[PDB]
């Protein structure tokens, strides 16, 4: 049964010394310590492309798989099935893989992630959705975050990208960037992921919190990249500068998706312009004339009301519309990310508030000193 | 949430103060930890009794801490014999503020009571606030993409 | 003697290896069963308890004059995580500081079967701290002794100082069963 190992000992696809080390680990029965060497060799810089490592599965790991860590047993099979390319039999391969590792729920999560990615490759979105909705429920039961979360988030983000659901794609890409250190990822991968995350944030439905996105370190990978315009576009979305958006059209129209959904982008940036307009004015002067909104949002006056409707319906702002006087009484804004200087101004407001509270407390204590208990 | 209000009886306060004093008679301690027993009335907790459990921790490292859970179970049985309607509803400690390892201790306590409540009872006589501050463990789902963690959501506490 | 002991069993990944027949986990289970029985018949008032040495330390059972519950706890012990020897010893010491009877003597059984990923300075300072409180930690150097034979050497030398065999560093090379080497070791003598 170990005849394959002895064969590779002398005439091996890889380095015979590596097979000798594997043989020594097997003889010493350092099975888990054999798993690290197996992980090091499976991602072979020599014969990862060759199909020989496929017979590594049946000949080598299938014999001792009964006492391998299921989570450490599964990702080896990931690169094992990477070599093979036949679609349908891969499903049976991973089905048997899922069957054998049943004690560790993380192993099941990883196996379902692999089958979901492969079924996404073949274009079976309908069953991929069911697999995703099951593995998501199983992942919620798992406490904390582990190494299997990133694969799930990548698979689900790719699924929503293939469907085109920008909002859910942005949501899940944020999680994926949250469970993985960005320093580990390649610069090309970081740049591509930042570009797609910004694209989804622009094109997502209900994605209005651009201040938090602007502070994401992933976007820092595009500071000097030619896609820096995207960051600028996000800036135009953060401040609600529709004029900046129209000026940057010459850059963002070259992207096919932004060119296709320029109308939705304009509506979103008009809503954000409304948010910025209400945010800038102090609470005593939050009565925006129809002319002000029409001029700031680059829209006609007769459309302004409808715009406010959207901002009122989504929940971005609160208030009312006095169409007789052509005014909008705004009373509440969606809270936004504030700069350090804005935080200092807020602290100064708190200083004045504390002074008033202390003064009135001392007044009440002094006036009612005799009756105070 | 699962908890709307936590009512801490004066007996609990006196027991916590006595536990803190008798342990601090050794002259080398920071806080003491015990188990809270009470009943459930609608969504209002009724913390009514408590008992001390052995507990220690490292001053520098927060991951090093020992709690005698066997002692917890044995005294739970002893108290249940006296009063069957008083069940474990959480725990307490006398540290003036929260601790980084409080989440781990709440995870340990959650086995005995799934919706465990941690009532930080400040022995020092604060002039304004109540000596009790109640918290319940929740899974905070952040919208920044950061992975979901366990935090302590505050609960209105009354005496 | 009237002493209390707390076994620092290891449930790291490397316990899945078949170096010790049948598995290192079952081998340490038998070794724990033997050592707890030995401490029980040494003195009926002796106290034994189980502290795991997983990725994060977890006191499975505190000190108790009972034996079967220790093996009941060990039965459910699955191999998971990486050894954390620094925190495990201090957690065990905290447990011994709160024994039922303070007249008992300090004792910790350490089952190291994975490399200790710490600097020697931390180990020697821990050994000095334990020596100050008259804490004796007996370490079984099975598993990866080819790399841990130096750190544990300094640990035991600093713990025992220059006089008195308070703690031992019984190193069991891989074989049929490390428990079969325990009954000849000074741990059970």
């Amino acid at each position: 049964v170990p005849g394959f190992l002895q064969q590779s000992q002398n005439s091996g696809p890889g380095q015979p010394a590596v097979w000798h080390r594997l043989e020594e680990l097997y003889t010493k029965k350092l099975w888990h310590q054999l798993t690290l060497q197996v992980l090091d060799f499976v991602q072979d810089p020599c014969f990862a492309q060759g199909d020989g490592l496929i017979k590594l599965y049946e000949n080598f790991i299938s014999e001792f798989e009964h006492r391998v860590n299921p989570l450490s047993l599964v990702e080896i099979i990931l690169h094992v099935v990477r070599q093979m390319t036949d679609p349908n039999v891969a499903l049976t391969f991973l089905e048997k893989t899922r069957e054998k590792v049943k004690s560790s729920d993380e192993a099941v999560i990883l196996c379902k992630t692999a089958i979901g990615a492969l079924k996404l490759n073949i274009g079976d979105l309908q069953v991929t959705k069911e697999t995703i909705e099951d593995v998501e429920e199983m992942l919620n039961n798992l406490p904390g975050v582990t190494s299997v979360h990133s694969r799930f988030y990548d698979l689900s983000s790719k699924y929503y990208q293939t469907i085109g659901n920008h909002a859910s794609y942005y949501k899940d890409a944020l999680r994926f960037l949250g469970c993985v250190d960005i320093k580990d990822l390649p610069v090309s991968e970081q740049q591509e992921r930042a570009f797609t995350l910004g694209l989804a944030g622009l094109l997502g439905e209900g994605v209005f919190n651009f201040g938090e996105l602007l502070m994401h370190p992933v976007l820092e990978s595009l500071r000097n990249t030619d896609r820096q315009w995207l960051i600028d576009t996000l800036y135009a979305f953060n401040s609600g500068n529709v004029e900046r958006f129209q000026t940057l059209k010459t850059a963002w129209g070259q992207q096919p998706d932004l060119a296709a959904n320029e109308a939705q982008l304009l509506r979103k940036i008009q809503l954000l312009c409304l948010m910025e307009m209400t945010f800038t004015r102090p609470a005593n002067h939050r009565q925006l004339t129809f002319e002000e909104i029409a001029k700031s949002a680059k829209i006609t006056v007769n459309e302004v009301e409808l715009l406010v409707m959207k901002a009122l319906s989504v929940g971005l702002v609160k208030g009312s519309i006095d169409e007789v006087d052509k005014r909008v009484h705004m009373t509440w804004v969606q809270p936004r990310v504030l700069d350090l200087q804005q935080i200092k101004g807020m602290k100064d407001r708190l200083e004045f508030w504390c002074t008033d509270v202390k003064s009135m407390e001392m007044l009440v204590e002094h006036q009612a000193h005799d009756i105070l208990t | 949430l699962a908890v709307q209000k936590v009512v801490v009886h004066p007996l609990v306060l006196l027991s916590v103060v006595d536990h803190f004093n008798r342990i601090g008679k050794v002259g080398n301690q920071k806080r003491v930890v015990g188990v809270l027993l009470g009943s459930w009335q609608k969504k209002v907790l009724d913390v009514s009794n408590s008992f001390a459990v052995p507990f220690d921790e490292d001053d520098k490292d927060d991951s090093v801490w020992f709690l005698d859970h066997d002692y917890l179970e044995n005294m739970y049985g002893m108290f249940k014999k006296v009063n069957a309607r008083e069940r474990i509803v959480g725990w307490y400690h006398t540290g003036p503020k929260l601790h980084k390892n409080d989440i781990a201790i709440n995870e340990l306590m959650k086995r005995y009571c799934p919706n465990s409540v941690l009532v930080i009872i400040d022995v020092k006589p604060k002039d304004l606030g109540l000596p009790t501050e109640a918290y319940i463990s929740v899974e905070e789902v952040h919208d920044d993409g950061t992975p979901t963690s366990k935090t302590f959501e505050h609960v209105t506490s009354e005496i | 003697v009237l002493e209390s002991t707390m076994v620092c069993v290891d449930n790291s990944e490397y316990m899945r290896n078949g170096d010790f027949l049948p598995t290192r986990l079952q081998a340490q289970q038998d070794a724990v069963n033997i050592v707890c029985h030995s401490k029980t018949r040494s003195n009926p008032e002796n106290n034994v308890g189980l502290i795991t040495l997983a990725n994060d330390c977890e006191v499975l059972t505190t000190l108790t004059p009972d034996t079967g519950r220790i093996l009941s706890k060990l039965h459910t012990v699955q191999p998971k995580g990486k050894i954390t020897f620094c925190t495990g010893i201090r957690v065990a010491h905290l447990a011994l500081k709160h024994r039922q009877g303070k007249n008992h003597k300090m004792r910790i059984i350490a089952f190291v079967g994975s490399p200790v990923e710490d600097n020697e300075k931390d180990l020697v300072k821990l050994a000095k701290r334990l020596k100050k409180e008259k804490v004796n930690v007996d370490i079984i150097n099975f598993g990866e002794e080819e790399v841990n034979t130096e750190k544990l050497t300094a640990f035991v030398n600093t713990l025992n100082g220059k006089d008195g065999t308070g703690s031992h560093l019984v190193t069991v090379p891989p074989g049929p069963s490390l428990a079969d080497a325990l009954i000849s070791s000074p741990i059970l003598a």
